[PDB]
């Protein structure tokens, strides 16, 4: 298994469609097509995909992470991780971890002071991933995901 | 994840 | 399809527009001309505003693609489905359990109350009964039932219009554009309609299980219409609240005997597919199986009305500190409390003004008596503190973020004017809220196990400053009591004369106007010192437990997993960001946290390690018993009352809840000592095993313990 | 006739299977995906409002604009 991590090619639309195809299977909150075009078209450099070079389909995205950055309050830039998903047959191989690393490293190159994200309290897989990278819980939102459960606001300070 |  | 009006209506869809030009060929070639990355839009428009968009032909986001059964489409409000008595009861039963799922289970309004085709029918005619079935049960009996629940939701709307709690997380009110204006009848009409339909059931000669349940259902709906009385008239009467409990208890035993099946399509997702809807389709959540939610709702509202019986500022203070602490109250009661406490005539409980109510808290805490902007701003600050107590378990801690920086600003403004009596009370409220805000994070699983030492020692650090402030306040009050006592000593030595009359005149004046409050505050400060030392000792036990865990090498005060992005100092400052602008007590430096930990951590080895470890465990087991003794003393004074003369707790309104709080606090105390024995016995034996186990520390909530102090339990690490 | 002229104007977008959407155009991309606001969904006799709706390219059958509105755009 040979995994290659690529920055999003905005002109590649079949790659764009496979990103939505993958994210939509593993999300609880459904996203319209303009949810994706809000992230990818405005922040193309902050979306990465993972492909398997030795697989039968080399360029198909088996995993991807989608991020954005905006100035928080007035004096700080806050990077945001909105979407992260890995194919079900590829989990447990460190793929998502390296996708988060290459995303936070990119946002750190773009002079982000912090990375923020929300996730369910019941998502033990995602919590161990982020908190193991230095994230800490700053907030608990009551029924943020409705009947899915409460949420944790995670922040990783960079500067 | 992202939730509106 | 085969409907006549849909056929002719297809011609009228374009009638409003006089001329139409096809632009599809133009759009395709122009969009084909654009670069793939570009999006044509109004430059003013923010693309984030398009994230709440729906998508057509997307099953998860298109309301038009909802699949319905034939019965759900064909349901007619005017058809009286057989059997009438059994179906009306089954329909009415579903509606009340829909009310519970909406309010108790935090479900959306379109899924529960508005899913009923009869509810949508009654509200639709009011905007301009609604159905005439030809049967007395559907037309009048059910027509009264639908009106009662519709009147209930209108009152729920007015509770949400007060802005007390947060919409769509504490309570959903998505009515799909339903505005009944003033067309909805008043309370008198709704109750009489339910009473007239009730007397029809009484006059019925037949007797059945379905009739008996319907008898109670109309009675329950009558009680829900009477919930408005606690707001409009502020009545403390538990009459209708006792009926609602008793009728629900009678119904819960009837559910096993009968089985109810409503007409197919009576309750469906039909309203989402045809009425104006700007939200994605949503399935109908599973409904409750009993009427226990009505009992919980009625008990919580009964508790809210207890605060009207308060006579002192301490009784209102302790009520807010206990009514919503043990478990989150019903959202109806959590909204009703700030509206019942802070009333329409700008008075607190109808007895005190905003400034009077604040001056009570300072008088009863400082035992001293003296309308500017500082007092006015502090009075508004105190009321927002009361209103935060009724928030949910998450918003409760979030409310302190605003309070801590505002209390500190308020205290600094008092110090600039050198008004030290008010400055001290503001400092007490601030430092109390700092401790509360910090210990609440353990209840919400905010802190990870490696951050346990940082937070537990910080609260201990804060608790040491609060005990110091409280003990000096009691010393200042003690000297005032002795000053009055010394006058009595001096009067006995004095011969009868004019100067003895001056001292006798001032002794009685101080004895009649100052002595009683100084005694009551002295006993109240005894309770505060006992509670803060209990809270202080528990934090120290948690710090000693963490140090033992680090001494064995199981946990560190930082993240053990390496990462190439951040550092410990940045993460530590982020954790303590809210306490950064507070000058007194000053937030300890990052180095003070580190150096203090090394004082507790045992770096010795062998026999020297075993000696220092025994002193640490011996403190845990000893201090736990000393905490149990202090908790036991408090529980006796709460049972005995405040007029005993030793302690003053002001827990008369929340006696049972306060006793339950300390009993849970006593369980955690005993649990902390038991766990320290397990940790020592496990890790000592584990050192002997060269191929020992690999452990990880987890913050565990004791079920019947107090969750502000979780047990640092170690568990075997197994791979997935 | 640039696409920027059409935004903010009411478009009559007929969906692929007997559905009519009437709403103001907010955004359009290179793949011809439409974002409409104040959408009114008309099918047969019934009618309802849907707020902000997104229409993919495949779902569209035809797009039409009122002729008086079109001439004031120029
Ligand atoms: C989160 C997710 C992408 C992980 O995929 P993955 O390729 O297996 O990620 P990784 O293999 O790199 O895991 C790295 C770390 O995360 C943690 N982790 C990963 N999978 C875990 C699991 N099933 N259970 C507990 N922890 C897990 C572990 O700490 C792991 O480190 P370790 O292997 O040393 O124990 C996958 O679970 C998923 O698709 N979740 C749904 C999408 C989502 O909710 N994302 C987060 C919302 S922002
Ligand atoms: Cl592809
Ligand atoms: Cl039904
Ligand atoms: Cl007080
Ligand atoms: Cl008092
Ligand atoms: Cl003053
Ligand atoms: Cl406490």
């Amino acid at each position: 298994m040979e995994i290659v991590y690529k920055p999003l090619d905005i002109r590649n639309e079949e790659q764009f469609a496979s990103i939505k195809k993958l994210i939509d299977a593993d999300l609880s909150e459904p996203y319209s097509i303009y949810v994706y075009r809000y992230f990818l078209n405005q922040w193309p450099e902050l979306t990465y995909i993972a492909v398997d070079n030795k697989s039968g389909t080399p360029n198909i995205p088996i995993g991807c992470i989608v991020c954005k950055m905006d100035p928080h309050r007035n004096v700080r830039l806050r990077g945001y991780i909105g979407m992260l998903a890995v194919e079900s047959t590829y989990r447990g191989h460190g793929i998502a971890k390296k996708l988060v690393e290459i995303a936070i490293d990119k946002m750190q190159r773009e002079h982000c002071d912090e990375i923020m994200l929300e996730t369910e309290v019941e998502n033990s897989a995602a919590l161990n991933l982020y908190e193991g990278m230095g994230f800490i819980r700053m907030k608990r939102m009551f029924r943020y995901y409705l009947n899915e459960g409460d949420a944790f606001k995670l922040i990783l300070p960079l500067t | 994840m992202f939730h509106l | 399809p085969m409907e006549v009006d849909s056929i002719l209506g297809s011609l009228s869809i374009t009638d409003d527009f006089d001329q139409l030009v096809d632009v599809t060929s133009l759009f395709d070639e122009l969009c084909s001309k654009l670069k793939p990355e570009a999006i044509v839009k109004d430059p003013r428009f923010d693309l984030f505003e398009g994230t709440h968009s729906l998508e057509v032909n997307n099953s998860k986001l298109d309301s038009s693609l909802i699949e319905l059964t034939a019965e759900e489409i064909e349901f007619d409000v005017n058809v009286a489905y057989d059997p009438p008595l059994a179906s009306v009861a089954a329909i009415a039963d579903r509606l009340l359990r829909c009310v519970i799922s909406w309010l108790n289970d935090y479900q959306t309004l379109p899924t529960t109350v508005l899913s009923c085709r009869y509810t949508e029918s009654l509200l639709s005619s009011l905007v301009k009964s609604s159905w005439c079935t030809g049967n007395i049960l559907y037309d009048k009996v059910l027509g009264s039932c639908i009106l009662g629940v519709c009147y209930l939701t209108k009152f729920v709307q007015k509770l949400l219009s007060a802005g007390i709690v947060f919409e769509e997380e504490d309570l959903n009110f998505n009515n799909m554009g339903f505005n009944t204006f003033d067309n909805l009848p008043g309370q008198d009409v709704v109750i009489n309609s339910l009473t007239e339909s009730l007397q029809i059931l009484e006059a019925y000669s037949d007797d059945s299980l379905h009739l008996t349940m319907l008898k109670h259902i109309l009675k329950i709906i009558i009680c829900l219409v009477h919930l408005e009385d606690h707001l409009t008239d502020y009545s403390t009467k538990t009459s209708h609240l006792d009926e609602l409990i008793e009728n629900a208890n009678s119904v819960n035993g009837i559910f096993p005997q009968l089985q109810l099946s409503p007409p197919k399509g009576a309750f469906s997702t039909y309203i989402q597919k045809h009425r104006s809807n700007q939200f994605p389709p949503r399935k109908i959540t599973k409904l409750p199986t009993d009427y226990s939610g009505f009992i919980t709702l009625a008990n919580d509202v009964k508790t809210i009305l207890l605060v009207d019986k308060a006579e002192s500022a301490l009784e209102t203070y302790q009520f807010a500190k206990f009514f919503n602490k043990l478990e989150q109250r019903h959202v109806i009661a959590r909204i009703l409390f700030p509206l019942f406490f802070i009333r329409d005539d700008r008075t607190v409980l109808g007895k005190f003004s905003y400034t009077q109510f604040y001056l009570l808290h300072v008088k009863e805490f400082s035992a001293q008596t003296p309308g500017n902007e500082l007092i006015q701003e502090s009075s508004n600050m105190l009321l927002e503190w009361y209103q935060n107590c009724s928030q949910n378990t998450c918003r409760y801690r979030q409310g302190f973020n605003r309070q801590l920086i505002l209390w500190d600003s308020l205290q600094a403004q008092f110090e600039s004017v050198n008004s030290q009596v008010y400055c001290s009370w503001t400092y007490f409220m601030k430092l109390s809220s700092m401790i509360e805000f910090s210990l609440k994070g353990f209840d919400l699983d905010i802190y990870k196990p490696f951050e346990a030492y940082s937070m537990f020692w910080y609260v201990y650090y804060l608790s040491h400053h609060l005990e110091t402030f409280l003990k000096d306040s009691q010393n200042d009050i003690e000297s005032n009591i002795n000053a009055i006592h010394s006058m009595n000593k001096k009067l006995k030595k004095l011969k009868a004369g004019e100067k003895k009359d001056q001292l006798r005149l001032k002794y009685r004046f101080a004895m009649d106007n100052e002595m009683e409050q100084l005694q009551a505050t002295k006993q109240f400060l005894n309770y505060l010192l006992k509670e803060i030392n209990i809270t202080k000792s528990l934090c120290l036990i948690e710090v000693f437990q963490f140090a033992i865990l680090k001494s064995f090498g199981l946990i560190d005060n930082k993240n053990s997993t390496p990462s190439k992005f951040s550092n410990e100092r940045l993460i530590h400052n982020l954790r303590f960001k809210p306490f950064n602008s507070i000058g007194v007590p000053e937030l300890p430096e990052y180095e003070v946290f580190q150096q203090t930990l090394k004082d507790f951590v045992i770096e010795e080895k062998g026999a020297a390690f075993d000696i220092k470890l025994e002193r640490a465990t011996n403190f845990i087991e000893t201090e736990v018993r000393n905490v149990v003794s202090s908790i036991d003393e408090i529980m006796q004074g709460i049972k005995g009352g405040d007029n005993n003369g030793v302690l003053v707790t002001g827990t008369r309104l929340v006696q049972e809840l306060s006793l339950e709080y300390y009993c849970k606090l006593k369980h955690t105390s005993k649990a902390l000592s038991v766990n320290s024995k397990v940790i020592v016995n496990t890790l000592k034996k584990n050192i002997k095993n060269k191929d020992s186990h690999e452990y990880k520390v987890e913050l565990v909530h004791t079920t019947e313990g107090w969750n502000y102090f979780p047990i640092q339990t170690l568990r075997i690490k197994q791979d997935r | 006739l640039k696409l920027s002229d059409f935004i903010g104007n009411t478009l009559i977008v007929s969906l692929t299977e007997d559905r009519i959407l009437v709403g103001s155009l907010v955004a359009v991309d290179a793949q011809m995906n439409l974002l409409l606001d104040h959408v009114e969904e008309r099918m047969g006799s019934s009618s309802r409002m849907m707020g902000l709706v997104s229409v993919p390219r495949r779902s569209v059958k035809t797009i039409m604009i009122d002729k008086p509105v079109l001439q004031e755009l120029t």
